[PDB]
């Protein structure tokens, strides 16, 4: 049915993104 | 404010500026509507992008209250006019005279029958004929003109309305069907509802009930589905089932729910139209 | 109290000058005895203790209050009660804003308790590290009662009684002087003079400050000791009355909030502008008058930029982190700023930008003069000391002093470390200790028999010892005293170890160079000495004080000795810095004008090749009233003269002369020198040390103390402190404020770039009558939510250019927040963020089966909860909660698409005109800003539970990309107008867009 959507799918996408560029952008602000 | 040379506040260049902000807000606005202009490009003439939104279609009813509630003197004419006039306008387009055309319109079963499948959702086949609906499939509510006719007058009638979507093929529950409370046999070709006073807690109910739809029958005929579109099936007429409460306590205001049935339907606890209906009277 | 301090800006008069017997009379007091104790325990309680009333700022912490104010603070607090108001009137119905605007107001009251939480824990723990400096040890004087000497506690000395002082002890209160021997007391503090005057019983100048009869109230005393009646006690004294005046002046107010004024005055005026011609607008159509005020409340307050508050607040604090972590601390959050925009730096001399320590500089040997080595480091270059002329003269120098090393100086340097004796005697010795080796076994080589302390009339200082040589059993004598005096008692002269009479060729050259050191601004002390006739005067012969047993005449004179304090090592380059930034520099003194003028023109106030009316005077040989002031750059200004000057007369000095010195100054005189300088209209720094700058460095719109060497009257009226007392860090300062300005505009600019998208949305929601873009938890998740860590980033920005290069900004036509700026971020940058938005939420609608022709006039039936069919473009019925739902999504994705516009609102900012292919993407902050920011938002859309909490739901992968081509056609557009106004600063690009 086209009225089925994958919410979760496209969730799981954008929390991982976010883990990823949020200790990226840590990564950057730590020079060392 | 002014001095010479200046409109307030320095008014010499004004000119300069003004011709720049009209170039500039003129290729803005050009831009836009270029992005909107592809945008509309990408969106088909046929069926829509995404219908996961409206998936668990709703319950709605002919005089659609202010909130939920028929409240109305059975004496007074002035107290049921606005809901009668609705009925009225709303019924405007289910006459017998209003469908003349056999071109445009298709006359069904007197019964309720299998889904109706036409070609694809392209523009191959030319328009799509539509089923007739008569109001004599609803009796004592609306019947032409021997009674009601004071549209619940004695005592109170609403039709139900199932929402339209655009290729959906309603799936009525099983004949294994758990606990659906008194309902007929038919189940394979319609879609059933019921009505209770409270849903699943201790009721005041107080009601008889008494439905009408096609052929007599608690429920949507699958025969006017799919639904294919304001573009391909203009002037499109979708079911509707009478419901009438002949005894009821007058003075005391009582709510209502309306549950349609089915693998196709699905309810939603915080938006009370979705898959279900509510009513005060 | 308006008389009182009209009182206080007055300079002060006594009873200085009186017979000793008026004196006593006057005050009922015997001389001798002082007078009885039950009279001092009288006086005592009579009035009040010997002390300082303590300060009369002590706020309570209920303080707190006026960080919660300010003028911004109450920018947003008028928003938040607009807010509580607009409730109020949708109180009038059943009502959705209970999820909306009482949220509103409580964030905005939020944000003002946080953010003034938050500034006063700062200036608190400023005011805690600035209480942890005050070491206050009680000093005892040492009265006189009943005949019998008492040391008693300092608060416990009356008004009329006998004190002595010794050396090294601290003048109890201001003092009468009735008898003296060998004193010289400190008043560098006070009156700013550098060198130790001698103080004697003798009426001496009709000014009480400069004469000799007086002793003043927190001066040390060198050296010698002295008697003298109490005149002044507690607050009443000559520095009480200097405290309590300079606790009883304002601060004025800072040109950081000024800017700030004049910004919310814009903000205000466009807000009620639209709201008012929207309110008109609305009116014009359908809606009632309930309706429309909602209208004007919303569009009001919308255009309040609720964050600025906190970004602008953590900046201020940012760069106030750093100045305190160069160890210059700032009083006051917002003074951190004005260094940056001064045009004219006051600095006093003495304590300032001189070391305060007396130090040898050149010396006259064998008619030759030789520079020795006058730095703290000893880094400069040695004489030739091979001679034995120097020998002598060391051997002199060294051998006559009240100067003693102190007991626990042992391993410290022998420049910084401690000296028991003069100023003079002082750097006499540490001269000697270092050059000549050790002048310990070398004093006490010499074996010395009778002494004359410098006498009160012609000071000439004698002593004689005998001989430690082998061939020559002579008996030595040695004096050293003022150059003209010694050449009146010496005869013989010295050279290279054989001596000579006196011929006037190098009589005069002796001369001529003793002028020339003198009027080098260096105090010149004749050295001699003369062996005996030890047939006429035995080895057995003891010779006392009473007659001349030496011949005092045909002496023999060695060379001259001259000494001076020289300035901090990091001040001249300082003051080069200050005068490259186009800051004016004028120093104002109360010294003499000899070492004023000199100082000057050794840190550089006043430069090589420009002269004085004086100067020029002097070179040509005619009358200093004949030559044209309008022909000399430079001047310096007697302090004798300022008093009978005009406010036209100060400010034609002001005005026509670039350098400027300003010596024998009273306090009083250098507050009117300092107003003197706001009369031009220019904002001005001050820096000095002693109480005597108390008055200016209060009224100066920044103050500047020094952390050690300061008093602690003007460290309280100081809006700004040196730690370490290092003056270069001044220019840092005015670099600093200079650099931090800049990026405030950005900061500034950025929030005000996100209100057009922000506000829009609720605009033509009103007008074209469509489903509401973007809510208002999207829109407090953009201005609190996520343009805070960028905003915050964007204050690490460097300098495009040199700012130390450019004059210094001009406050009534150089702005902070100006109508160049709100014409880029309202007017274009703003609006095309606006059109990414609102194309954004097309697709979205678009997409989901709801075209934007059919959106117009919707909003009707779409916010109406009980139509539950509603008809899109395909004919389908939406549900209330459905459509809702879309539209809670479309929120997200506007919110979104907001972030993606501020990337490259984010990268333009950065940068006001260098391209950002030359500033570069170097700041790290900035960086962190954006993968944090998407991070930020991307979770927001997608975190589980959001749809229920924020109802924030997920966005679909393409809805993401819709907002680019508008965030590079931001940049693009920013980058050639960066472009364009590099390549043409004429320039049209360059007044109507550049802030
Ligand atoms: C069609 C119209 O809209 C409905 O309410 C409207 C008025 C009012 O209620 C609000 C909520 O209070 C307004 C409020 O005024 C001002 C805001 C807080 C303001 C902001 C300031 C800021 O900084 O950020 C944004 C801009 C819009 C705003 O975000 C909300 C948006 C939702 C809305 O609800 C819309 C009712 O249905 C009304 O009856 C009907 O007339
Ligand atoms: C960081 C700067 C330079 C921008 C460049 C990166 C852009 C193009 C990236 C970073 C964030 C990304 C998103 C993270 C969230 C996901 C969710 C997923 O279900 C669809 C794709 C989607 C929506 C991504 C699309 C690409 C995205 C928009
Ligand atoms: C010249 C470059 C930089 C860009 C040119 C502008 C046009 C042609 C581009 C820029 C942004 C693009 C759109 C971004 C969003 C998508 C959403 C998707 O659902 C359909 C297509 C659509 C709508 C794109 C079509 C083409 C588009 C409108
Ligand atoms: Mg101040
Ligand atoms: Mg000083
Ligand atoms: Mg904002």
């Amino acid at each position: 049915d086209p009225f089925y959507y994958d919410y979760e799918t496209v969730r799981n996408g954008g929390l991982i993104f976010a883990a990823l560029a949020f200790i990226v952008g840590l990564v950057i602000i730590l020079s060392k | 404010s002014e001095k010479k040379e200046f409109l307030g506040r320095t008014g010499g260049s004004w000119f300069k500026i003004l011709l720049f902000y009209v170039i500039f807000y003129g290729c803005l606005a050009g831009i836009f509507i270029g992005t909107i202009q592809v945008m509309l490009l990408t969106i088909s003439e046929f069926k829509p992008t995404y219908q996961d939104r409206v998936a668990p279609p709703g319950l709605t009813q002919i005089p659609q209250i202010q909130k939920t509630e028929i409240a109305f003197r059975p004496n007074d004419p002035k107290s049921y006019m606005t809901y009668v006039d609705n009925i009225d306008n709303f019924l405007k387009k289910y006459r017998d005279s209003a469908q003349k055309d056999d071109m445009i319109f298709e006359d069904c079963g007197n019964v309720p029958s299998e889904l109706k499948d036409r070609g694809e959702l392209n523009n191959e086949q030319g328009e799509r004929k539509v089923c007739r609906f008569k109001l004599e499939w609803l009796g004592n509510c609306s019947g032409i003109n021997d009674e009601t006719y004071g549209y619940k007058d004695g005592k109170p009638c609403v039709i139900i309305k199932l929402n339209r979507v655009l290729g959906f093929k309603p799936k009525p529950p099983k004949n294994e069907s758990l606990e659906t409370y008194p309902v007929m046999k038919y189940n394979p070709y319609v879609l059933p509802v019921q009505c209770t006073g409270k849903r699943d807690e201790d009721k005041e109910k107080v009601g008889s009930i008494e439905y009408f739809g096609l052929g007599g029958y608690p429920g949507f005929p699958l025969q006017y589905y799919p639904y294919y579109g304001k573009l391909l099936q203009p002037k499109y007429l979708q079911p509707l089932l009478a419901v009438q409460f002949t005894n009821l306590t007058m003075d005391t205001e009582i709510r209502i729910e309306c549950k349609a049935y089915g693998e196709n339907i699905g309810y939603s606890e915080k938006d009370r139209f979705q898959g279900r209906f509510d009513v005060k009277i | 109290e308006r008389d009182m301090d009209e009182l206080k800006k007055e300079v002060s008069m006594d009873d200085h000058k009186l017979s000793l017997d008026e004196l006593h009379r006057k005050y009922g007091t015997d001389l001798s005895r002082g007078l009885t104790t039950a009279r001092a325990a009288e006086i005592l309680a009579r009035d009040g203790p010997n002390a300082l009333t303590p300060p009369p700022t002590t706020p309570e912490w209920v303080k707190f209050c006026r960080q919660l104010f300010g003028g911004f603070s109450m920018l947003l607090w008028i928003g938040a009660v607009l807010c509580f108001l607009a409730y109020g009137i949708q109180a009038a119905t059943e009502e959705e804003p209970q999820n909306d605007n009482l949220y509103l107001g409580v964030v905005l009251s939020a944000v003002v308790i946080i953010t003034g939480c938050f500034s006063y824990y700062q200036e608190a723990k400023s005011s805690k590290i600035m209480e942890s400096f005050k070491n206050m040890v009680p000093q005892q004087a040492l009265v006189i009662r009943n005949g019998e000497k008492m040391s008693i506690n300092a608060e416990e000395v009356v008004v009329g009684d006998l004190v002595e002082v010794k050396g090294g002890d601290r003048i109890p209160a201001d003092l009468r002087i009735i008898s003296a021997n060998g004193c010289k007391v400190d008043n560098s503090s006070l009156t700013g003079e550098s060198e130790p005057q001698t103080r004697s019983p003798d009426f001496t100048n009709e000014n009480p400050l400069e004469t000799r009869n007086i002793a003043f109230f927190s001066t040390n005393c060198v050296e010698g000791t002295a008697r003298g009646i109490v005149v002044y006690t507690g607050d009443r004294t000559v520095m009480g009355r200097i405290a309590t005046l300079a606790s009883g002046l304002e601060g004025g107010q800072t040109p950081i909030a000024a800017e700030i004024e004049h910004f919310i005055h814009i903000i205000t005026g466009v807000a009620v502008f639209l709201g008012v011609s929207f309110f008109i607008l609305s009116l014009i159509l359908e809606y009632t008058w309930l309706e429309a005020v909602i209208f004007l409340i919303g569009i009001i307050v919308a255009n309040v930029p609720e964050g600025l508050l906190a970004t602008v607040t953590v900046c201020l604090t940012l760069t106030a982190k750093r100045m305190a972590r160069k160890n210059c601390l700032v009083k006051n959050l917002e003074a951190v700023e004005t260094l940056g925009s001064t045009s004219t730096i006051c600095s006093d001399k003495t304590g300032t930008l001189t070391q305060n320590r007396m130090t040898v500089a050149h010396m006259w040997f064998d008619n030759q003069i030789h520079e020795a080595d006058t730095t703290e480091n000893q880094s400069g270059v040695s004489f030739d000391k091979t001679s034995a002329t120097w020998l002598a003269l060391s051997r002199i120098a060294g051998l006559c002093n009240r100067a003693v090393f102190q007991a626990n100086q042992d391993n410290l340097p022998i420049l910084k470390r401690a000296v028991a004796g003069d100023a003079s005697e002082s750097a006499l010795l540490k001269c000697i200790e270092v050059c000549c080796g050790s002048v310990k076994e070398m004093r006490e080589r010499y074996t010395k028999i009778v002494e004359i302390p410098f006498n009160s009339t012609n000071k000439y200082q004698l002593s004689i010892h005998k001989n430690a040589n082998a061939g020559e059993p002579r008996h030595l004598l040695v004096m050293k005293g003022a150059p003209e005096r010694i050449l009146d008692r010496c005869s013989s002269i010295l050279i290279h170890g054989k001596e000579q009479p006196l011929d006037e060729e190098l009589k005069d050259a002796f001369q001529n160079a003793y002028l020339e050191l003198g009027g080098l601004g260096e105090r010149v002390l004749g050295f001699c000495h003369l062996l005996l006739p030890d047939e006429q005067f035995p080895e057995g012969f003891q010779f006392d004080t009473d007659d001349v047993n030496f011949p005092v005449d045909n002496l023999c004179f060695v060379g001259l000795i001259s000494m001076i304090d020289p300035p901090r090592a990091a001040v001249p380059d300082a003051v080069g810095k200050c005068r490259s930034a186009g800051i004016k520099v004028i120093m104002v003194t109360g010294d003499h004008p000899i070492t004023a003028k000199a100082i000057a023109k050794g840190v550089g106030i006043i430069s090589e090749g420009n002269e004085t009316v004086e100067d020029i005077a002097a070179r040509l040989n005619i009358p200093v009233s004949q030559v044209n002031p309008r022909d000399a750059r430079a001047c310096v200004v007697h302090g004798s003269d300022l008093k009978d000057m005009t406010p036209e007369q100060l400010d034609d000095i002001l005005k026509y002369h670039t350098e400027i010195v300003f010596a024998r100054t009273s306090p009083q005189q250098k507050l009117i020198i300092v107003e003197g300088c706001q009369r031009q209209g220019a904002i001005v720094a001050v820096t000095g040390d002693g109480v005597n700058d108390s008055p200016a460095l209060k009224k100066a719109d920044i103050g500047v103390a020094m952390g050690i060497a300061g008093s602690d009257v003007s460290k309280q009226a100081a809006d700004m402190i040196l730690l370490d007392d290092n003056f270069a860090s001044i220019v840092t300062g005015v670099e600093e404020g200079r650099l931090i300005f800049d990026n405030l505009k950005k900061s500034i600019a950025y929030t005000l770039t996100s209100n057009i998208p922000e506000i829009t949305p609720f605009l033509i929601f009103i007008i074209a009558n469509i489903p509401l873009p973007l809510g208002t938890v999207t829109i407090l998740c953009i201005d609190l939510g996520t343009d805070m860590v960028p905003a915050i980033s964007l204050a690490y920005e460097q300098a495009e250019s040199d700012i130390m290069k450019r004059q210094p900004r001009n406050p009534q036509t150089d702005k902070l927040v100006n109508e160049r700026l709100i014409s880029m971020a309202y007017g274009q940058i703003g609006m095309i963020q606006a059109l990414g938005g609102f194309f954004t939420y097309f697709v979205i609608m678009a997409e989901n089966g709801f075209l934007p022709n059919h959106l117009l006039g919707i909003r009707v039936t779409w916010d109406d909860r009980w139509i539950n069919d509603v008809e899109d473009s395909y004919g389908q019925q939406w549900t209330y909660e459905q459509r809702k739902i879309v539209e809670f999504t479309c929120h997200t994705a506007f919110f979104v698409s907001i972030v993606v516009v501020q990337w490259a609102d984010l990268v333009i900012c950065k940068t006001r005109r260098n391209s950002v292919f030359q500033q570069g993407m170097k700041n790290k902050i900035l960086i962190f800003g954006l993968f944090e920011e998407t991070a930020l938002a991307a979770f927001l859309s997608y975190c589980p539970g959001m749809g229920v909490a924020l109802r924030m739901y997920p966005l679909k992968p393409t809805w993401w990309f819709c907002a680019f081509p508008y965030s590079l056609l931001i940049f693009v557009y920013d980058e050639v107008r960066k472009l364009i106004i590099r390549r043409r600063p004429g320039g049209w690009v360059e007044k109507e867009t550049y802030y």
